[PDB]
C-alpha cells in the first residue's frame, strides 16, 4: 500500500497561499485603444469596490500596461484586500475571490481578463505546466515561422491525456505602410531627409532639447495636435516645404495602403521565435507532456527547431540510504542493528503519506522533509529499542 | 573577471577621441589565450559552395552562439560574413559626372528604417476605435534592389 | 545520515531542501551538545 | 516612433550580435515591442554574483552603443537587476487642492522617485504615468499658410 | 520661427499649442477610480526584500512632509505585512509547542523540577540554530524558520 | 578613403539577421599608382577635375 | 568543459545543414586530454597489481 500511496499522490513544488494582496490583468483584440480599454478596466474596479466592499480595501487600476508587455491593447489592476480577521471564510479567501471574479469576467464582458493567486513560489515552476518556445534555426521569416507554430498549437490540440496549448501574445495586428516614390520626391524638390523628420516628428514624437522646470532639467517634445493624425486622411494635410520656396502635400509623392505585420516580435538566443505556454494534461504531468511535445515540434517543416519533488530526490534519498548504514554501525557493529532501524522508515511514512492523502494535501516541499523528520523520528524509536536492549 | 572592467570602462572614456569610422566599427575587450583548442573546419562536397559562402553561414548560424556559450572568451572567423558589396567604376562615374560621396549619400537615404509614428496616437481623442503602427521606408533586402537606387 | 544527503540540493530546489536539512541539522548538533552538556549537568544538579 | 519591425533590428538585432563572450549563461530573449521599447534578458547559472553579473553584459553593450540609431542613444539605455515581481507599490493621490493625474506623476517623478531608485538597492523604480515635459502640439494647417515644416 | 516680408512676426504660439503635459500618455492610474500616480519598486536580484522596502529611514519618510494641499500617500500591494504575521504566526506556534509540552512533561513526570528540564532545553537549542545559520549565511526565511518548529 | 580602403556606409538586412554594406571599387582600378588619375572628383562649378 | 561543452557545441548546428555541408575537426585538444587521463589510471592499476 505505503507505494500505492505514493505514486498515485501528485506531485507539487510550493503551495500557493492567499497573501492579501492579488492582481488581475487585461487584454483587447487586434490594435484596440486607450478609451476602449479604460471601458474595461472600470468593470474591473467596479465588482471589486461594489460586489467585494467585505473584502476589498484598496484597488489601483492601470490602463496600458500588460505583463505580456504594454500598450493601449493590455491592463491590470493591483488589488490590496481587507485584513484576514476581518475576512474570515474560505470564501474570503483569495482562492475563492479570484474564481467568482474569473467568472464574472468570463462572462458579462467581450474581451480577456483573468485574475490569479500572486505565485508565493518564484515565476518558475507551477508543476504539471510548460515553457516551449519555437525557434527558426534557418532562413524563414517572420510569416513563415508564424504558420509552422499554427501547425504546432493545431496539432496539440487536433490530438490531445490532453493538453492545454496556447500562444504567448502576438496578436498580429495591421499596419499603415506609406510607401514615398523616391524619383517623385525629387523631381518635385525635397530632400528625403526633410519628409522623414516631418513623418516621425509629426505621428511619433521627437527628443528635441532639454529645458529647465522648478530646477530639474526635464525635456521637451513635438508632436502636434491629436485631431490632425488619428487616421490615414489626416497625412495628406502634411505639406513640406520643396526646394523652391513652395509647399508639397504628402499624397504627391505618398502611396497610402495597408499590411499584415506582428506588434512584437520575440528572440529567442540570437534568432527569431515565438513563444508557447502549454501546460501539462489534466491527467500527465510534465515530463510526459514535455516528451510529447518535442515529438510533434519535430513532425513540423524544415528550418524550424525548438528549446525550452524533481529527479533530484531519486539520488539525493540514495545517499540518505548509505549514510544511514554507516552510522548504524559506527555505534552498532554486527550487521544485525543496521538492518532493524532500517524496517521502522516506512512504519511511519505510511500514515504520513495516509494523513495528506486523506486531507486536501500534496507531494510539496514541506511533505518531502516532513517525511525525513519522520525517519529521524522512527530511527530514534528504534535505536532505543535496541541500544538498550544489547 | 573584475580586470577586464577596469580596462573596458576607462577605456570608454577616450571613446569619443576616436575616428567615427572606428567608433561604428568594432571595440572590444575580452580575455586572451594565445593558444586555440577547438579549430572546428566546415566544408562542402555534394552542393558546392565556395571559401566565402560558407564563411557567412558559419558566421549567421554558428559563431554568434559559440562565443557566447561555455564561456568562450572570443572566436575567430576564417573568412568573413557576408555584406552587401559594391565595386564603384571610375569611368562610368565619370561620364555621368559624379563622386563616390554620391554613391554613400545615395544608400544613407534610400537604405534606411525610419520612426513613423501611430494611428491612434499615445494622447487621442477621447472614443477613437483603431489603433495601429505606421511603416515607412525599410531596410533593403537583395542585390537586385541595390542596383534600383536613383 | 538522511537529511544531510538529501541537503545535497539542486536547481531551484537549492536553499529549499537544503536550509530543511541544515536548519535541522544543526539543530541535532545542537541539540546533542546539549543532551551531552547541558541536559545531563543540569539532570544531576538538580532532577529529585 | 519607431514599429515592431524597425526596432527588432536597429537596436535589438545590433545587441544580440555584439552580446557574447561572456562569463555564465544559458540562454537569451528579446521582446521587440511595436511601441518602440526592446527589452533583452540574459539568464545565468544559479548562484552566480549579480554584481558582476550586470557589469559584463552592459560593458560589451558599449561597444555596439555607436551602431545605434542617435534617436536611441540621446534616449534611455538602462543594465539593471531583473525582479518580475514588486513589493512596495506606493499609490499617491490628491483630496483638497485637487491635482489630474499627471500633474502627480510628474511631482511624484521629481522629488521622491529620484531617490528611491538608488536608495536601499532598488534594482529598478516603475513610474505610474510620465514626467513633466515642454509638450508643443504643431497645427499642419498653421503651418501651411505661413509656409513651413516641423 | 519667421518674420515675413511685411515684418510679421510668426511666433512658436501662432503656429502650435503649448501646453505643460507629460512626456508619455500611454500609461495612466486611478487608484479606486480616481485619478493618481505613485511608485512601483521592483526588487533587485539578490537584494535582502524585507530590508529594502523596511529601509527607510525613508522610504520616503522625508518625502511625507513638504507636500502640498491635498497630496497624501496611500498603501494597496504591500509585501510588508505577510511577514510580520508568518514571523508572529511561527513564534507563536514556537511558544504553544513549549507550553503544550511542559503538560506532557508534568503529565508524566509528577516532579515539578522534572518538567522543567525539558522546557529550559531546547530554548538553549533554538538559540543555537539562530547563532550557526547566521554564521552560514543563512536568513530568518520562510524556511528555516519552519526549520525552527519542524 | 571610399574607392582604396573601404568605407562603413550603413547596415541592411539579409534574411533574418542585419549585416553591413561596404562601398569601394573594382580591383583593376586601383591596384598600381597610375590608376589614381582615373578618379575625377566634382568641383563646385559643376564640372570634374583629376 | 568549455570544449566539453556542448550539448552544443554546435550539436544542434550538426542539423537543419542544406546540401553538402559537413563538419570536420583539425587541431582539436580534446583526445589529448582523453589519453593522458587513461594512461595515468593504467599506470595506476598497474602500479596495485606489480
Ligand atoms: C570582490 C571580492 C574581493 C575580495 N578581495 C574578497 C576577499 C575575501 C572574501 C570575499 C571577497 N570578494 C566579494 C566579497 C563580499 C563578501 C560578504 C561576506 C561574508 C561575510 C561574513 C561571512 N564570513 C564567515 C562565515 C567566516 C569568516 N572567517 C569571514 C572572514 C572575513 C569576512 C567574512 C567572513
Amino acid at each position: 500500500g505505503m507505494a500505492y500511496l505514493f505514486v498515485r499522490l501528485p506531485s507539487s513544488f510550493l503551495p500557493d497561499e492567499d497573501q492579501g494582496v492579488f492582481m488581475t490583468m487585461v487584454q483587447l483584440p487586434a490594435g484596440a485603444t486607450q478609451e476602449r480599454t479604460q471601458k474595461v478596466l472600470n468593470e474591473v474596479t467596479h465588482y471589486y469596490l461594489t460586489k467585494e466592499k467585505n473584502n476589498v480595501e484598496s484597488v489601483f487600476a492601470v490602463n496600458g500596461f500588460g505583463f505580456a508587455g504594454r500598450g493601449q491593447n493590455t491592463g491590470i489592476a493591483f488589488v490590496s484586500l481587507k485584513d484576514w480577521a476581518d475576512r474570515p471564510g474560505e470564501e474570503n479567501k483569495v482562492e475563492a475571490i479570484t474564481m467568482r471574479a474569473t467568472r464574472a469576467f468570463s462572462q458579462i464582458k467581450d474581451a480577456m481578463v483573468f485574475a490569479f493567486n500572486l505565485p508565493a513560489i518564484v515565476e518558475l515552476g507551477t508543476a504539471t505546466g510548460f515553457d516551449f518556445e519555437l525557434i527558426d534555426q534557418a532562413g524563414l521569416g517572420h510569416e513563415k515561422l508564424t504558420q509552422a507554430r499554427n501547425q504546432l498549437l493545431a496539432e496539440a490540440a487536433k490530438h490531445p491525456m490532453l493538453t492545454s496549448v496556447r500562444p504567448n501574445g502576438l496578436e498580429d495586428t495591421p499596419q499603415f505602410k506609406i510607401d514615398i516614390d523616391q524619383e517623385k520626391a525629387q523631381a518635385l524638390g525635397v530632400s528625403i531627409n526633410d519628409i522623414n523628420t516631418t513623418l516621425g516628428a509629426a505621428w511619433g514624437g521627437s527628443y528635441v532639447n532639454d529645458f529647465i522646470d522648478r530646477g530639474r532639467v526635464k525635456k521637451v517634445y513635438v508632436m502636434s495636435e491629436a485631431k490632425y493624425r488619428m487616421l490615414p486622411d489626416d497625412i495628406g494635410d502634411w505639406y513640406v516645404r520643396a526646394a523652391d520656396g513652395q509647399m508639397v502635400p504628402f499624397s504627391a509623392f505618398s502611396s497610402s495602403r495597408w499590411e499584415y505585420g506582428s506588434p512584437r516580435l520575440e528572440r529567442y538566443n540570437g534568432l527569431p521565435s515565438m513563444e508557447i505556454l502549454g501546460q501539462a494534461a489534466p491527467g500527465k504531468s510534465t515530463g510526459e507532456a514535455m516528451e510529447l511535445m518535442e515529438q510533434l515540434a519535430s513532425k513540423l517543416p524544415t528550418g524550424v527547431g525548438y528549446d525550452w519533488s524533481g529527479n533530484q530526490a531519486p539520488s539525493l534519498y540514495a545517499i540518505s540510504l548509505i549514510v544511514v548504514f554507516l552510522c548504524l554501525a559506527a555505534l552498532y557493529e554486527s550487521w544485525s542493528i543496521p538492518f532493524s532501524v532500517m524496517l521502522v522508515v516506512p512504519l511511519g511514512v505510511i500514515g504520513a503519506l495516509l494523513a495528506a492523502t486523506f486531507r486536501g494535501l500534496t507531494n510539496d516541499v514541506y511533505f518531502q522533509v516532513g517525511l525525513l523528520t519522520t525517519i529521524g523520528l522512527s530511527a530514534k524509536n528504534a535505536i532505543l529499542i535496541v541500544e538498550f536492549a544489547k | 573577471d573584475i580586470a577586464q572592467v577596469q580596462v573596458q570602462n576607462k577605456l570608454q572614456l577616450a571613446m569619443p577621441l576616436l575616428p567615427q569610422e572606428v567608433q561604428q566599427q568594432g571595440v572590444s575587450v575580452e580575455k586572451s589565450s594565445s593558444s586555440f583548442l577547438m579549430v572546428v573546419g566546415v566544408i562542402n562536397t555534394d552542393g558546392t559552395m565556395t571559401q566565402e559562402d560558407i564563411s557567412d553561414y558559419v558566421a549567421a548560424n554558428m559563431k554568434d552562439a559559440i562565443s557566447r556559450t561555455s564561456g568562450v572568451g572570443d572566436v575567430q572567423l576564417f573568412g568573413s560574413q557576408y555584406a552587401m558589396r559594391i565595386w564603384m567604376n571610375p569611368n562610368e562615374l565619370n561620364k555621368f559626372q559624379l563622386t563616390p560621396v554620391d554613391v554613400i549619400t545615395a544608400i544613407k537615404a534610400q537604405n534606411a528604417q525610419v520612426a513613423a509614428g501611430q494611428l491612434g496616437g499615445t494622447p487621442p481623442v477621447k472614443g477613437q476605435q483603431l489603433n495601429a503602427s505606421i511603416i515607412a521606408q525599410t531596410r533593403l533586402t537583395s542585390t537586385e534592389e541595390f542596383g534600383k537606387i536613383l | 545520515a538522511v537529511f544531510v544527503p538529501m541537503a545535497f540540493f539542486g536547481g531551484s530546489t537549492g536553499a529549499i531542501y537544503r536550509q530543511f536539512s541544515i536548519t535541522i541539522v544543526s539543530a541535532m548538533a545542537l541539540s546533542v551538545l546539549v543532551a551531552l552538556i547541558l541536559t545531563p549537568a543540569l539532570c544531576a544538579t538538580m532532577l529529585k | 516612433g519607431a514599429d515592431a519591425k524597425t526596432v527588432q533590428d536597429t537596436v535589438t538585432q545590433v545587441i544580440e550580435q555584439n552580446m557574447n563572450g561572456i562569463d555564465n549563461l544559458m540562454y537569451m530573449s528579446s521582446n521587440s515591442d511595436s511601441t518602440g521599447t526592446v527589452q533583452i534578458t540574459l539568464t545565468f547559472e544559479s548562484g552566480t554574483d549579480a554584481d558582476i553579473a550586470q557589469v559584463q553584459v552592459q560593458n560589451k553593450l558599449q561597444l555596439a552603443m555607436p551602431l545605434l540609431p542617435q534617436e536611441v542613444q540621446q534616449q534611455g539605455v538602462s543594465v539593471e537587476k531583473s525582479s518580475s515581481s514588486f513589493l512596495m507599490v506606493v499609490g499617491v493621490i490628491n483630496t483638497d487642492g485637487t491635482m489630474t493625474q499627471e500633474d502627480i506623476s510628474d511631482y511624484v517623478a521629481a522629488n521622491m522617485k529620484d531617490a528611491i531608485s538608488r536608495t536601499s538597492g532598488v534594482g529598478d523604480v516603475q513610474l505610474f504615468g510620465s514626467q513633466y515635459a515642454m509638450r508643443i502640439w504643431m497645427n499642419p494647417n498653421e503651418l501651411n499658410k505661413f509656409q513651413l515644416t516641423p | 520661427l519667421k518674420v515675413n516680408q511685411d515684418g510679421s512676426r510668426v511666433l512658436l504660439r501662432d503656429v502650435a499649442k503649448i501646453e505643460l503635459g507629460g512626456e508619455n500618455y500611454d500609461i495612466i492610474a486611478e487608484f479606486n477610480g480616481q485619478p493618481a500616480s505613485g511608485l512601483g519598486i521592483k526588487l533587485a536580484t539578490g537584494a535582502n526584500a524585507l530590508d529594502t522596502a523596511a529601509a527607510i529611514r525613508a522610504e520616503l519618510a522625508k518625502m511625507e512632509p513638504f507636500f502640498p494641499s491635498g497630496l497624501k500617500i496611500v498603501y494597496p500591494y504591500d509585501t510588508t505585512p505577510f511577514v510580520k504575521i508568518s514571523i508572529h504566526e511561527v513564534v507563536k506556534t514556537l511558544v504553544e509547542a513549549i507550553i503544550l509540552v511542559f503538560l506532557v512533561m508534568y503529565l508524566f513526570l509528577q516532579n515539578f523540577r522534572a518538567t522543567l528540564i525539558p522546557t529550559i532545553a531546547v530554548p538553549v537549542v533554538l538559540l543555537g540554530t539562530f547563532a550557526v545559520l547566521a554564521a552560514f549565511g543563512f536568513s530568518i526565511n520562510t524556511l528555516t524558520m519552519f526549520g525552527m518548529v519542524l
